[PDB]
């Protein structure tokens, strides 16, 4: 007769990053579920990540083009770190017009509804004449982990960046004793978890027990 | 290649990377893929491993097994620097190197190289287990000193591990052998260094 | 320009600049040499030196 | 009462665009009536192969034609609005009767 | 950058010449990733010679230890600059500043025996975030040559190749720019070792072929060997003078025609532009125009109402400097496609020479040397996942996982107070950014920058930020909130308790060492440890250049 | 993207008597340690009897 | 009057149509007058760059042609430079615009186009057919392709009277529609004839 | 007062001494040397005078 | 495997 975690507060303390709270669990069970969900949701969660780009004037990444302050390099890396929702589409291409003086934003792309960017405030690249425009098709697909270049481009316009398909950045757990039920020598297991805004928590708590149980259908019943 | 450490691995065997082991094993990989039925010529044999296709890695599993290699570092000074282990094959470029070994080198892991060097025929592969093994040589040969010896964290370790202090979790309780006493260390019921009687046999 | 093309294409002390850090570059260029013509080489000088 | 009619030939390609269309529909604005098709439509042309002569070499071809309607429920200002220039199936002509 | 610096750092990057470093200064008026155009202040400025400086930045190119030797613009637009200031950081530069490698979270702790001896244990988080991910360049060169039985043929005119080795290659050899290529395909088709084959017999009624006489000669196209990935980023075609141009090198002569055509011209319109904002500036006063002047073309500014004085002297010396722009820019380029168009002298029996820049990549791997500036080196040994690291009770994973027991034996005790004094930068980092993600108001900022900048004895410092009005304090905390940098001196350092007045600043414990967490068990580690910031370089002593 | 190496024990080589030896194979590169951490801290004290 | 094509037979069923997109009646003209005449200005241009099949799929108010070749590097000239050359000369005929899509193969001499025209290519300077056809088709043989029955015309030998004949090895379908195998021909005009070519080249099956 | 890009990161710098003179430039052997070598300088002073 | 399974049942 063991006592059953069951969620209790999700507190949306920021807009990355929340506190799960699994309650309450007989003494020793704090630190077994806390470590292993915790090195589940580092491992391996389903995160929506960037794949290629193809800049319209650009060869290779190398290159420069013109009208442009940074490299195509610079914008590669300014892409791979772009936070991206998809909504039920395996993988999918996002379009970039933008012309004029000033920044290049994460919001100018011209979204397909169920694309969602969480943070339209980013920066890729800084155009910088009054007729020089960049042009860009983005493509943008679902994952597992780290997938570099090296593994896994039939054209020569086609620029492949690395693959960092990881929503979580950051997962604590801190185990705390237990005061709500009458009974004592119970515990309290709270996960402060450190999203990039593609994952929501209680699904990432959700995925992290379903791999888990999965794992150990190995030898149950 | 460069040297690195691979603490997995006993005495007897070291780490060599897959890129090394299928270009130092061509004619083994050749003369297996003949005799299998794959190929024909030699040349179609050739074009497998420049293409490295799925299926040479087990013909490379099978050529590696039983069969030792010379490790050597690069200023050989006594015949402890040529060692025979049997390889383990490792994704990378490093060679692992088990670290008791690297004594009898004067190897550290600085940035030193060694060599690789496979007996090609049937007394090679013999002499290189009956005499030059990693296994033969734990005793260096100009006294008797053993020159096995745990050079460095081991011997960290050992002394943080026997060791006591004057108080701890557990201070002069009694265990009913060493099979609890690492079950009392595990659990967070004692600390490592704790005086305590047991029943050792 | 046989003498002077001479002493700047192969010398003892016309040596390849290491060009892989602005440090190297500028601690390459600062190098006072003790080998070369007029002096010794790594058999010649014992201890004192 | 707002009509998405998806003219093409073979129902071997349209199969999959039924797909695409009703699930990112249900994505955004959940709202459909279902599928419901229109009778094959065949397109029978009999024509003489010989060059000069001999009037008995008929071949029979024929370019097939289908049809399929979706019919979304509800104008939804989210359907339409992901859905709006997007369409899986290609070389086919899609009629967005909103 | 480095975080504990000794305040060198600027002299060595300023003195030398990676950097483009400002002549006169001023304003400036277009960056771009090639160039960088300054407009010069009028109390610096020559009065003939109108004068707006444009600098051509140095993009990838081979350094001699092939290396990646680029320059990126680290200035804004309309921003100014002073007289002897950075424009263009150089390769390892940042700001003005020196930054070798990168600064890491380091640890040191034994771990389970991946760092024995010198061994360094690295976290893949150091990996994904492509931080020492160096990018190198070789030259693979191919000569055409002066053989008997003719010369060579560059074309890709070639049989044995199948349709598989030519996809790569364009309709004349040579290999296109940016094409993405493996170990061991061809970048320049050369049919040339021509030897001998026998037709006997069963090969006698091979000669019965298609009516060609024998097939004797081996057919054979110079395919190159492997090792080494890369992407074709500059292609070079040099023609003894003579020998025919084949289509490739005429398009590289059309190129660079077009290239050094349109950079001179663009040098006439911006110095011409210079001229006219001169004009402009001129005649603000004395006979002034304010709607009569932009009503004519702008290339007659001279004629307008107004005597002898020193602004017609100044518009006849300034139609002097133009007239010598427009001959100067017919004879030079006249002189630009006599360059382009000619030959260059090569070796004896030479046809044309070839060369291929590839551009490799190469990130880290088990094998490679890093090293701190103090003597600690290593093989990086085991690229651990994310979860196996120790980390702390905030949830931070330290990234390097170093071996204690050098530092007794090895006496470089330098090192740790460098991770004690780079944890207390990287404290002040984090309380700044905690400041400024709370969006708060300039006053806060300015009064935890002001407590961080005076903390310590009688020192040389002794800023003040009630002087930098509201704007640059942001700017100032935008560039801290990565890390805090600090100059310590050689022989005049920061002592201990400075060290640990500065570590009490921020939140971090007296002693420099936190409490770690284990990632395998999850369970503490006994006897807290230290962790901190090192500044780690990556050598170029890599593992696929050894084996 | 759900679907991972499930693994099986491949033999149970039970050492002579009252112990055993079971060896689970394939996990993920980091598996291995979450289901051996798991199930060592469980059966240490979770387990229950009598004694 | 006989050999029917498995290709028109096997379209779709088996192996996708050589132009797939919608029209009405009315604009099937317009639609129908772009295919032929820039094949036909594909056709004189990328003859030597060994092309297997050209897949128009234009959609409305769109047009994409698929190019299949083995050699598409020498088409692109630098680069991917003569590529617009062909997008150029197609954009203001057609009043759309025409992407182009150089799709390669691996492998060009498991190709039923290519077979074809590797004998024409060397039927102007007078070849023994037999052997000519015999190298191809023992290439292709060996290389997997399970069978073939392979076609020359014309006046062969420098001939006068009618003369055909077709070199059986392995399977060939034609009473089996499930099977895999493709057909092409090109022909030669000289200063003595049009001297053509057939090919029946089988792949597999289900 | 501080220059522009001195006002980016304004490096924080411990150390007591008050420096009274300040690095100079570091490559001024070999531009100096070679400036005295050629330098239309007669008397016989510069290198090839 | 079975106590831990059950303590993951209100998840799943």
């Amino acid at each position: 007769e063991f006592l059953k975690p069951r969620l209790v507060d999700i507190e949306q303390v920021s807009s990355t990053h929340a506190k799960v709270t699994l309650e309450p669990l007989e003494r020793g069970f704090g630190h077994t579920l806390g470590n292993a969900l915790r090195r589940i949701l580092l491992s391996s969660m389903p995160g929506c990540a960037v794949t290629e780009v193809e800049i319209d004037g650009v060869l290779h990444e190398y290159s420069t083009k013109e009208g442009v302050q940074e490299d195509i390099l610079e914008i590669l890396l300014n892409l791979k770190g772009l936070a991206v929702r998809v909504q039920g589409k395996d993988e999918v291409i996002l379009t970039l017009n933008k012309s004029g003086i000033g920044p290049v934003t994460a919001a100018d792309i011209t979204h397909d509804g169920d694309v969602e960017i969480v943070k339209p405030q980013h920066v890729i690249c800084h155009l910088t004449d009054e007729n020089a425009s960049i042009s860009m098709r983005i493509k943008v697909q679902r994952g597992r982990g780290y997938v570099p270049a090296s593994t896994r481009e039939r054209p020569i316009g086609r620029l492949l960046v690395d693959a960092c398909y990881s929503p979580v950045e950051r997962i604590a757990y801190n185990v705390e004793a237990a005061r709500v039920e009458q009974r004592t020598d119970l515990d309290k297991l709270v996960i402060e978890m450190e999203t990039n805004g593609t994952i929501d928590p209680e699904e990432a708590i959700r995925r992290a027990a379903t791999i888990l149980a999965e794992q150990l259908e190995a030898f149950v019943d | 290649s460069v040297i690195t450490v691979g603490p997995y691995l006993r005495l007897h065997q070291c780490g060599l990377p897959k890129k090394m082991a299928l270009e130092l094993f061509k004619p083994f990989i050749y003369g297996k893929l003949e005799l299998r039925g794959l190929a024909t010529t030699i040349k179609a044999a050739k074009k497998m491993v420049e293409r490295e296709e799925a299926v040479v890695w087990d013909i490379l599993d099978e050529v590696i097994r039983e069969h030792p290699v010379l490790l050597n570092r690069a200023p050989t000074l006594h015949r402890l620097g040529i060692q025979a282990f049997e390889p383990v094959l490792i994704e990378g470029k490093a060679i692992q190197l088990h670290p008791l070994v690297c004594a009898a080198y004067n190897a550290d892991f600085d940035g030193d190289q060694m060599a690789v060097h496979v007996p090609l025929t049937l007394e090679a592969q013999l002499e290189a287990r009956a005499l030059m093994m990693s296994t033969n040589n734990i005793l260096s040969p100009a006294n008797g000193e053993p020159i096995i010896v745990p050079s460095q964290d081991v011997v960290l370790g050992l002394y943080y591990m026997t060791r006591d202090c004057v108080n701890a979790k557990g201070e002069g309780m009694v265990l009913t052998g060493p099979k609890e006493a690492e079950r009392l260390y595990r659990s967070g019921l004692a600390s490592l260094h704790a005086r305590v009687k047991v029943r050792i046999t | 320009s046989a003498a002077v093309k001479e002493f700047f294409g192969s010398s003892q002390l016309s040596q390849f600049m290491d060009q892989n850090n602005p440090l190297s570059e500028i601690t390459h260029k600062r190098r006072i040499s003790a080998l070369g013509p007029g002096g010794l080489t790594r058999e010649r000088a014992g201890f004192e030196v | 009462r707002i009509r998405i009619r998806l003219k093409a030939f073979d129902h071997r390609l349209i199969d999959q665009a039924t797909a695409e269309i009703v699930e990112t529909a249900k994505r955004t604005g959940a709202q459909v009536r279902g599928p419901i098709p229109l009778p094959t439509r065949k397109e029978r042309f009999t024509v003489l192969i010989s060059p000069h002569v001999n009037k008995d070499a008929r071949d029979q071809y024929e370019i097939r034609t289908h049809l399929r309607l979706v019919d979304i429920v509800e104008p939804t200002e989210k359907t339409v609005d992901a859905l709006m220039r997007l369409d899986l199936a290609a070389g086919v002509d899609v009629q967005i009767s909103l | 950058k480095p975080l504990v610096g000794t305040g060198m750092e600027r002299a060595v990057a300023v003195d030398s010449g990676v950097t483009a470093v400002a002549k006169r200064g001023g304003v400036v008026q277009y960056v771009d990733a090639s160039r960088i155009v300054i407009k010069v202040n009028e109390d610096e400025m020559y009065p003939g010679e109108a004068g707006i400086d444009i600098y051509n930045l140095t993009k990838y190119t081979r350094s001699n230890q092939n290396t990646c030797i680029n320059q990126m613009p680290c200035v804004s637009l309309g921003e100014p600059v002073e007289r002897g200031d950075v424009l263009a950081d150089g390769p390892s530069t940042d700001l003005g500043e020196l930054a070798l490698g990168q600064n890491m979270r380091v640890a040191f702790m034994p771990w389970n025996g991946y760092n024995f001896e010198d061994s360094i244990l690295v976290s893949e988080r150091v990996v994904q975030e492509d931080r020492f991910t160096t990018i190198h360049i070789q030259e693979l060169a191919c000569v055409s040559r002066d053989t008997k039985l003719g010369p060579e043929e560059i074309t890709a005119d070639i049989p044995n190749v199948g349709e598989a080795a030519l996809s790569k290659l364009d309709e004349s050899g040579i290999v296109y720019i940016g094409a993405e290529v493996t170990g061991g395909d061809i970048l320049v088709g050369k049919v040339t070792p021509k030897g001998e084959t026998q037709l006997t017999p069963e090969e006698k009624l091979l000669r019965a072929i298609f009516g060609e006489k024998a097939s004797d000669v081996k057919d054979s196209s110079l395919r190159v060997p492997n090792g080494v990935s890369g992407t074709v980023i500059d292609v070079q075609v040099f023609t003894r003078d003579g020998v025919e141009k084949d289509k490739r090198a005429l398009e590289i002569e059309e190129m660079q025609l077009k290239q050094a055509k349109k950079d001179l011209s663009e040098e006439l319109q911006i110095l011409e532009a210079g001229l006219f904002s001169r004009i402009r500036a001129v005649l603000v006063a004395g006979g002034v125009e304010a709607e009569k002047l932009d009503k004519l073309p702008r290339d007659r500014w001279l004629e307008l109402g107004l005597t002898d004085e020193e602004k017609q002297n100044q518009l006849e010396q300034l139609a002097e400097q133009y007239d010598e722009l427009k001959h100067e820019f017919e004879k030079k380029l006249e002189a630009k496609r006599r360059k382009i168009t000619q030959g260059d002298d090569l070796a004896p029996g030479v046809l044309k020479i070839v060369k291929v820049y590839l551009a490799v990549k190469r990130r880290i791997q088990p094998g490679d040397k890093m090293a701190g500036r103090h003597g600690n080196k290593g093989v990086i040994s085991k690229i651990n996942p994310i979860e196996d690291m120790p980390y702390d009770e905030n949830g931070t994973p330290v990234d390097i996982v170093l071996n204690p027991l050098g530092v007794p034996s090895r006496m470089n005790i330098g090192q740790i107070l460098e991770t004690h004094l780079g944890m207390a930068a990287k404290g002040i980092g984090d309380k700044i950014n905690a400041m400024l993600k709370q969006q708060q108001e300039v006053a806060k900022l300015r009064e935890f920058i002001q407590r961080a900048y005076d903390l310590g004895a009688d020192v040389r410092q002794k800023v003040d930020l009630s002087t930098f009005s509201d704007e640059e304090v942001m700017r100032l905390a935008e560039n801290l909130r990565k890390g805090m940098p600090i100059a310590t001196p050689v022989f005049d350092g920061a002592k201990e308790a400075e060290i640990k007045e500065l570590l009490k600043l921020g939140d971090l414990p007296t002693s420099g060492q936190i409490r770690l967490y284990d990632g395998r068990t999850g369970e503490q580690f006994e006897r807290p440890v230290t962790v901190g910031y090192m500044y780690m370089l990556k050598l170029n002593h890599l593992v696929d250049d050894k084996m | 993207v759900t679907e991972f190496l499930k693994p099986r024990l491949v033999d149970i080589e039970q050492v002579s008597s009252t112990h055993a030896k079971v060896t689970l194979e394939p996990l993920e590169r980091g598996f291995g340690h979450t289901l051996g951490n798991a199930l060592r801290r469980i059966l240490l004290s979770s387990m229950p009897g009598c004694a | 009057g006989q050999k029917v094509h498995p290709n028109g037979i096997r379209l779709g069923i088996v192996k996708p149509w050589n132009s797939t997109w919608f029209a009405n009646t009315k604009e099937f003209a317009d639609n129908l007058d772009s295919d032929f005449k820039v094949r036909q200005y594909l056709t004189k241009e990328l003859a030597k760059a060994s092309v297997s099949r050209i897949v128009i799929e234009r959609p409305a108010k769109s047009i994409r042609v698929t190019i299949h070749t083995a050699r598409p590097g020498i088409v692109i000239g630098k680069k991917g430079e003569d590529v617009e050359k062909l997008r150029k000369v197609v954009a203001d005929i057609a009043g759309v615009p025409a992407q182009i899509n150089i799709a390669e193969v691996r492998k060009p001499e498991l190709d039923a186009k290519l077979v074809a025209d590797s004998i024409t290519s060397q039927l102007e300077r007078r070849v023994m057919f037999r052997r000519a056809m015999k190298r191809a088709v023992q290439n292709a043989m060996r290389l997997g392709a399970k069978g073939i029955k392979v076609e020359v015309s014309g006046r062969l030998g420098g001939a006068e009277i009618a003369r055909t004949e077709w070199y059986r090895e392995g399977r060939v379908p034609l009473h089996t529609l499930r099977a895999d195998i493709d057909y092409n021909t090109s022909e030669a005009h000289t200063t003595y004839g049009v001297i053509g070519v057939k090919v029946w080249i089988f792949k597999g099956e289900i | 007062v501080y220059s522009y890009t001195e006002k980016k990161r304004i490096r924080k710098d411990f150390g007591k001494r008050p420096q009274v003179l300040d690095v100079p430039y570091l490559l001024s052997i070999q531009l100096d040397s070679f400036q005295k070598f050629i330098e239309q300088d007669p008397e016989g002073q510069y290198g090839l005078e």
